[PDB]
RNA sequence: CGAAGGUGUGCUGUGAGGCAUGCUGGAGGUAUCAGAAGUGCGAAUGCUGACAUAAGUAACGAUAAAGCGGGUGAAAAGCCCGCUCGCCGGAAGACCAAGGGUUCCUGUCCAACGUUAAUCGGGGCAGGGUGAGUCGACCCCUAAGGCGAGGCCGAAAGGCG
RNA sequence: UAAGGUGAUAUGAACCGUUAUAACCGGCGAUUUCCGAAUGGGGAAACCCAGUGUGUUUCGACACACUAUCAUUAACUGAAUCCAUAGGUUAAUGAGGCGAACCGGGGGAACUGAAACAUCUAAGUACCCCGAGGAAAAGAAAUCAACCGAGAUUCCCCCAGUAGCGGCGAGCGAACGGGGAGCAGCCCAGAGCCUGAAUCAGUGUGUGUGUUAGUGGAAGCGUCUGGAAAGGCGCGCGAUACAGGGUGACAGCCCCGUACACAAAAAUGCACAUGCUGUGAGCUCGAUGAGUAGGGCGGGACACGUGGUAUCCUGUCUGAAUAUGGGGGGACCAUCCUCCAAGGCUAAAUACUCCUGACUGACCGAUAGUGAACCAGUACCGUGAGGGAAAGGCGAAAAGAAC
């Protein structure tokens, strides 16, 4: 039932990043989401002595809310929204404005 | 699992119920609580496992 | 996660209020009673 | 049967520590933690099968739980049984 | 001074232990109330 | 427990009034007495607790016709 | 391009009060006109919580008693080792039950506790530790006493046995 | 249904899956240690000790089933006195116990008011106990009224704080009659005639209907500030959906959802007919509830405190007739009218909410509101019954602070 999934490509609609494109990296029950080079949070880290210990001062890729993007047509090339119908018999995943098969 | 050991003889999957007790369970009860064992997950399923044999062989076998 | 020790101080607390009206109440004439005697000669009953 | 069954179902871990290793190689004795139950008889059988090992004598007892607290909760660690078994001279371990 | 309440575990039993409280009317109605309230010691044991 | 073991009276409660019309609470107790009755049947006798009352009864209507009503409740002579 | 709330100033009204704005704060408030009120505080030996006072005053809990050198360490009178002094010694010694419920041992830490410092501790954290044919429980027997099949008695509950 | 998950406080380590026997939700299923009515015996609860039987290695020793009480029924038996009873043994069925309120019934206070106070009130309240249902109990005239009649019960609104009771004091307090809610009436005491003649009850069969899981579900962009825009500015579109909630500041068109339209493999409640098992029909001639009514003594409920007192129930002593007879109509006789007891059954209108679902609020917003928004009936106190707390907010995100 879910429209975002797994893998997948979209685009921000607003915020820190808005304009910028990228692909899916996980999903979270919490309504969130993760996106290669886009949410960048500079962490200051630990030297965990265990392993290595680097410390330092990494980049992450933060979560964010999922009303906030939406998929990248690709073919227009900009925003566009979901629909659910049943090709075959089975349920799949469609676009408004511009009706196609994805 | 269940339809691959749904078919056999009651005393064939009794065989397996012992079986998997002998080695396997017993041993990795043993063998991690020393710190030895490096996989968890081969604990999980197996109690898993029986479960669904001492099912089976009650749902055979009386009731 | 990163919390301050416990402050138990409520303990200490709950002790006193506890502990203050329980003689305060039930120990009765006590200071009283002791004064009892004070009570049967600071009276002058005349 | 059953029997062989159960046994398998009375120890859990080998117990370690100084107090052990000094019977292992003094007394040539062991010990392992048990069922809350886990009667001796019932523990010297299990022996005798998956180590099959002579015996000398059984002689156990009970542990209780060490009470703890967690952050400002407390709770108890769980009563359980450990056994100090002992071997005739065909040992291994 | 001998204080009043002297330590005996039997005793704390026999008299104000379940058994004894389920043994007669008014015993078994109280401890509903104790149910009730839903406290966690519904008498002394364990 | 006082009762009739044929009609089924039990005492009740009511109030001793005084002339000034004090009222206290008291009891009526039935009039009763432990009879041995006869029977011609069993040609035996059966020992019951019953009223004054009770007996008037049973000059009248038959000792076993008031038995099959015991006997019909359970009743135990 | 800043509400409420807080904190000041200036004006204003016959009065409880009203208006603008300076600093904070970071999202709500509400004209006007009617309506309903858990509706306006100084008290009530008032209730709740917070903080002053006397005051860094009294007190540090038996008058059996300490002194010194080394070690640890950030720091030593109170911790460890050593030398000396003294106290009890039908106890201030040594074993048990009843009752407590890890307080036992080791390692480890100075926040809180200990009426003071604490490298210490019955404190905090982790780990370790409790072996029975002969001990005691368990178990056989029972006294005082309780429960009490049926039974008796009793408005019911129930009481006796 | 499904591209994620392996509950939460907390991540982490080790694994399965990616269109389908991952995971999640629902239904139908054995699993369900020990205490607890415990029910094999006992008993300071979560413990101790058995018995019988059946079956089982490697004797030792194990697994499983049963064994409580009482009521009823049947069988076997079976004392003192032959018989017989009584008692005992065996199996079958049933129950106990827990729980918020609501209902009926058996018992049943006092403070207080009276300006004291005993009568009276408070009150048949509070409280104890017994029993049952989802609703209960009551109920189908030996009932009222006025010479008119109406037609069982139950509840609501009026008569009316009237008529009356009452140390005539405080106080208590109707009824008839009227308008409404919702209606329903049957059976035994008996024979024949007559037969499955309605009728309930259980059964299945299918239909419909829902209940427990769910599916789809409309339509928008630029710019301005702005940390972040859902905000201002302009032009747009949907609306059987502007209920609502969330997203970095106030979103009809970003997300979840709503109006609306659909769905059940399986088990289920209801209304139907529905095939059956019993079930008992309809008509004629009789019969019509006896220690019972009433009475005496003493109490009680009736609005009614023995008052001139009708009526009902009754502890005790008595005690009539069988419709040509009797009860009643507020003392009472007479006339008149009405109605037939002393055996039973009965749905709806009504009170209730421990709990489940949705929805609402001129109800509260952390000293208020449930005692408790924070793991609370916990910590803590007391021997025990029992009593009984304080304690919410970073931030957009943990980016929580490298060196």
């Amino acid at each position: 039932a879910a429209k975002i999934r797994r893998d997948d490509e979209v685009i921000v609609l607003t915020g820190k990043d808005k304009g910028k494109r990228g692909k899916v990296k996980n999903v979270l029950s919490s309504g969130k989401v993760i996106v290669e080079g886009i949410n960048l949070v500079k962490k200051h880290q630990k030297p965990v002595p265990a392993l290595n210990q680097p410390g330092g001062i990494v980049e992450k890729e933060a979560a964010i809310q999922v009303s906030n993007v939406a998929i990248f047509n690709a073919a227009t090339g900009k925003a566009d929204r979901v629909g659910f119908r049943f090709e075959d018999g089975k349920k799949v995943r469609f676009f408004k404005s511009n009706s196609e098969t994805i | 699992m269940k339809a691959k050991e749904l078919r056999e003889k009651s005393v064939e999957e009794l065989n397996t119920e012992l079986l998997n007790l002998l080695r396997e369970q017993f041993n990795l009860r043993m063998q991690a609580a020393s710190g030895q064992l490096q996989q968890s997950h081969l604990l999980k399923q197996v109690r898993r496992d029986v479960a669904r044999v001492k099912t089976l062989l009650n749902e055979k076998a009386g009731a | 996660m990163k919390f301050v020790k416990i402050d138990s101080s409520s303990v200490d607390m709950k002790k006193y209020k506890l502990q203050n009206n329980v003689r305060r109440s039930i120990k009765s004439s006590s200071m009283n009673y002791a004064n009892v005697a004070i009570m049967t000669d600071a009276d002058h009953d005349g | 049967m059953i029997r062989e069954e159960r046994l398998l179902k009375v120890l859990r871990a080998p117990h370690v520590s100084e107090k052990a290793s000094t019977a292992m190689e003094k007394s040539n004795t062991i010990v392992l933690k048990v069922a809350k139950d886990a009667t001796k008889a019932e523990i010297k059988a299990a022996v005798q099968k998956l180590f099959e090992v002579e015996v000398e004598v059984v002689n156990t007892l009970v542990v209780k739980g060490k009470v703890k607290r967690h952050g400002q909760r407390i709770g108890r660690r769980s009563d359980w049984k450990k056994a100090y078994v002992t071997l005739k001279e065909g040992q291994n371990l | 001074m001998k204080r009043t309440f002297q330590p005996s575990v039997l005793k704390r039993n026999r008299s104000h232990g379940f058994r004894a409280r389920m043994a007669t009317k008014n015993g078994r109605q109280v401890l509903a109330r104790r149910r009730a309230k839903g406290r966690a010691r519904l008498t002394v044991s364990k | 427990s006082r009762v009739c073991q044929v009609t089924g009276k039990r005492p009740v409660t009511g109030n001793n009034r005084s002339h000034a019309l004090n009222a206290t609470k008291r009891r009526f107790l039935p009039n009763l007495h432990s009879h041995r009755f006869w029977v011609e049947s069993e040609k035996r006798f059966v020992t019951l607790r019953v009223s004054a009352k009770g007996m008037r009864v049973i000059d009248k209507k038959g000792i076993d016709t008031v038995l099959a009503e015991l006997r019909a409740r359970g009743e135990k002579y």
